């Protein structure tokens, strides 16, 4: 029941060794950054 | 960092406020003697609020000179606080450029005829560069001169 | 000390003159040191707890208190399978992983997991949509997302030409232009003057406390 | 068609490499396959269109310090005038004389009290003057520290959200001269020519030859903008001597493509050759060759730009606000003269 | 540190900047000013000299220090010789007899 | 005039502090303005 996939799947030799693939439309890498937290005070009465 | 035209504009504002203090209250056309009265007093007020001086004798009774003195003092605080901010920005330069890399610099692997990385000819560095195999493409360039 | 005045006289004795000079100098020292500590407090970029770049040293070090979970049963397992370099970490990162994307994205923001290993494709969309995450600058381990068809399908050349012409006219610029919203927060220290009114209000409440204290003082004066 | 691609037609080159971006012409005259590296069309200079940096003086206010300062002036003036200034039952002009002098006294204390004016007699009023002076020096310290700390931050020319701006349609839009061009006989000339006829007709009069000539033109001041390939701009801007000019953004370019290869007739390996590329990502050669050959010199998180002061504006804007207050004082003088 | 002998006697006696006498030894070395290589008797002193004195007082033996001229590359016979065989030149750099 | 002059200059250096008084000569007022300019410049360079 599948003919063509429109999902941005990865391209590897194990997957492309048994099927034909086309050129990618967007080259993006992997990242490991989650989030950042900035320490600050809202009230700020100095004397800290 | 700033051209002299900026200070010329600051003085131009001093002339605008100086002639404005004379335009507000009614006086008499001068141009007869050398030293005036309301012009010298208005100039002493401009240099008193701008340069932050101190000499007690009265206070501007009119509200026009009150608001003009308030916005003028605010402009003085803006130019002195911005000048201090430019001074701190000039001292915080730290020069975080033209630095090195660390364990290996990228320029050592790329040949450059204008920045020759010379070394001691016929020493242990030639043996270290001879027994290696990693950085072998640069031994021919660094071998001469 | 507090730099005020009134205009009625001046200390004639030299003792109060020198004492007033060194006292005014001490006032300039404490106000300049307070301003210097304020600028040093606003210049605190916290240049700490940051990342490395193309490869973090903590990824190769096996730890039990900071598990680097990832999406179970996906393309990251194939990428970790076809490699040979980082093979000693596949056994550690192989266990204790989630097989759902929403569970991982919700877990890393709902205080559950320590970190996640996933491409920036969904990270830039969830970060540019929920306004809760932020992406880095470098993009290590680059990959391409293409479309694969059957070998007996002659339409792959026509669809390929439709993709090429779709990238040559400017339709991809319209899709990426209308599907990538630039929201804010580009760094962890880019706009320090985004509050101010709360920092000034924290002193304003003390000013009001000084006003009530002044009402108590005039209550003592009228008594 | 002529050039190197003709070597594929004359059956004298089974495979060729180099700067060959995948498009419709290369996929039309000959065959293609998968590119190993990505690239695109980009501009050498940053995306700014020659704009002036905004004012950094009214930014910390954000229409809040003036409003809250006015409210604090109203409540401090009122509560401060209805405690000790109103001791005897007087008329309406009584407390007004103390308000007009009180606001000028507080204004004198805020701005480092540029005028001592005078002083009352009550000691509680002197204590309140001391507290207001404490808030004045605290607000001044937070104003100089906040303004300086905001000045140390990034205030250079920021990127805009507009790729195709006025320079891609009408040439007579900016009065000062702004030269821009590219190297003729290439994929960029046919792409821009088929996408922007005005940019091509206005671009043929400004042509390049090589890369060193473009670097000398951008360094001296002859050329303003330089649109070319993304890889040539990453290596050219990367191998800079002073690290002055930078590309648009940090890697966000349009028209994603890549350098691939071209073969004559699909009869040999072909597919397995593509798998060979798929082997590279399986060995990490893209990182070693990328950090060995594709590396530059000016690679140091290019995200902040700082130098000297350009404000030949911010103080001009504050002077414009001074002119607005001058006109307000003029209209106020007319209303005073009418009565 | 090689220092020529002052006048026509032995080494120059001096002290350091912390209050400790410095010891100097006799060492024969050439000269870079004259194109030739004459035997110039000078005085050597430094870290390796003090270490040699320490090892000389911790072990009962007699030594004789000498300065080595050029030839610090292990003898790399790379010049196209007139069809002849080579042998270990400098190398390990020890047995110059 | 020296005893009052040194206290006036000391008052101008440490930001007003005490207005004390003022003479009558206009050139003395100009010199007070210049000394105040050096006072605020020295204060800006001292805080920075
Ligand atoms: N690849 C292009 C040159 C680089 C560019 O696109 O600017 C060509 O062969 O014409």
């Amino acid at each position: 029941q599948a003919d063509m996939i429109v999902a941005p799947l990865t391209i590897n030799n194990e997957r492309a060794q048994y099927i034909e693939f086309s050129k990618p439309f967007k080259y993006q890498g992997l990242t490991i950054l989650v989030k950042k937290e900035i320490p600050r005070s809202t009230l700020d009465s100095f004397m800290q | 960092p700033f051209q002299s035209t900026l200070w010329l504009l600051v003085g131009l504002s001093v002339h605008v406020v100086a002639v404005m203090l004379y335009l507000l209250d009614r006086f008499s056309p001068f141009g007869r003697f050398e030293d005036a009265l309301t012009l010298s007093s208005a100039m002493w007020f401009s240099w008193r609020v701008l340069l932050n001086s101190g000499l007690g004798e009265g206070a501007p009774r009119s509200f026009s000179a009150r608001i003009l003195g308030m916005v003028w003092a605010g402009f003085a605080m803006i130019i002195v606080a911005s000048y201090t901010a430019n001074l701190a920005a000039f001292l915080v330069l730290r020069r975080p450029e033209e630095r090195i890399t660390g364990i290996n610099d990228p320029r050592l692997r790329n040949p450059s005829d204008k920045f020759i990385y010379a070394t001691v000819k016929q020493s242990s560095v030639d043996i270290y560069f001879r027994r290696q195999v990693e950085l072998s493409t640069m031994y021919r360039h660094m071998e001469k001169h | 000390l507090l730099n005020s005045g009134l205009g009625e006289g001046a200390p004639r004795s030299f003792s109060a003159r020198i004492l007033g000079m060194v006292w005014a100098g001490f006032a300039m020292i404490i106000v300049a040191s307070y301003t210097a500590n304020l600028a040093a407090f606003l210049v605190l970029r916290r240049p700490e707890e940051r990342i490395t770049g193309i490869n973090d040293p903590r990824l190769r070090n096996p730890s039990d208190k900071f598990i680097y979970a990832t999406v179970k049963q996906s393309s990251v397992d194939i990428y970790f399978r076809r490699q040979v370099e980082l093979s000693t970490m596949y056994r550690h990162m192989e266990k204790h992983n989630y097989e759902s994307a929403a569970e991982a994205i919700q877990a890393v923001r709902d205080n559950k997991l320590h970190a996640f290993i996933w491409d920036s494709a969904v990270l830039e969309f969830e970060a540019s949509q929920k306004c809760d995450l932020v992406t880095t600058g470098e993009l290590f381990f680059r990959s391409g997302f293409g479309i694969g068809m059957r070998k007996d399908s002659p339409w792959k050349q026509e669809v390929s030409l439709n993709i090429l012409k779709s990238h040559e006219n400017g339709f991809m610029e319209e899709l990426d232009k209308t599907w990538v919203r630039y929201q804010e927060c580009d760094s962890r220290s880019n706009a320090p003057a985004t509050l101010t009114f709360e920092n000034m209000a924290g002193v304003f409440m003390l000013v009001a406390g000084g006003i009530v204290a002044g009402i108590f003082l005039i209550f003592i004066e009228i008594a | 068609w002529n050039g190197m691609i003709g070597e594929v037609v004359t059956k004298r080159a089974y495979m060729a490499v180099g700067s060959l971006t995948i498009n419709e012409e290369r996929s039309e005259v000959v065959d293609f396959s998968v590119p190993f590296i990505e690239t695109g069309i980009s501009v050498m200079v940053s995306r700014s269109n020659g704009t002036v940096s905004p004012s950094a003086f009214l930014e910390p206010f954000s229409a809040d310090v003036w409003v809250m300062m006015f409210v604090m002036l109203l409540i401090v003036s009122a509560v401060a005038v209805f405690v000790f200034e109103y001791f005897s039952p007087v008329g309406y002009n009584g407390p007004s004389f103390t308000i007009g002098k009180a606001i000028w006294l507080l204004w004198g204390l805020v701005f480092n009290n540029s005028l001592p004016v005078q002083n009352p007699k009550g000691t509680t009023s002197k204590i309140m003057v001391s507290v207001w002076a404490f808030f004045a020096v605290i607000f001044l310290a937070s104003y100089t520290a906040n303004l300086a700390a905001f000045m140390i931050q990034r205030r250079y020319v920021d990127q805009v959200s507009g790729l195709s701006d006025k320079k891609f349609q009408r040439p007579n839009d900016f009065s000062p001269a702004f030269r821009f061009g590219t190297v003729p006989n290439g994929s960029t000339e046919r792409n821009i020519r088929n996408n922007y006829l005005e940019m091509h007709s206005y671009m043929v009069k400004f042509n390049q030859r090589s890369v060193q000539d473009a670097l000398l033109s951008l360094k001296s001041g002859k050329l303003d903008a330089f649109i070319y390939d993304a890889a040539v701009l990453n290596y050219m801007a990367g191998r800079d001597e002073g690290c002055k000019l930078v590309t648009i953004g940090s890697g966000k370019v349009f028209a994603t493509t890549g350098y691939g290869i071209a073969i004559q007739k699909d009869s040999g390996w072909k597919r397995q050759v593509d798998l060979a590329i798929l082997q590279l990502f399986g060995d990490g050669e893209m990182e070693e060759l990328e950090a060995l050959w594709l590396t530059g010199i000016c690679h140091n998180e290019k995200n902040e730009v700082m130098s000297s002061q350009l404000d030949i504006d911010n103080m001009a804007g504050v002077f414009y606000m001074l002119a607005a207050a001058m006109a307000l004082s003029l209209i106020t003088f007319i209303m005073e003269h009418l009565f | 540190y090689v220092r020529p002998t002052t006048s026509d006697g032995t080494c120059r006696e001096e002290y350091t900047i912390n209050g400790d006498p410095i010891k100097k030894v006799i060492c024969n070395g050439p000269d870079e000013t004259i194109p030739g290589r004459p035997t110039v008797p000078q005085c050597c002193y430094g870290f390796c000299v003090d270490l040699l004195i320490k090892l000389a007082r911790e072990m009962d033996f007699t030594y004789e220090v000498h300065l080595v001229a050029d030839g610090k590359f292990g003898t790399q016979e790379r010049v196209n010789n007139s069809n002849a065989a080579a042998w270990n030149g400098m190398m390990g750099e020890l047995l110059s007899g």
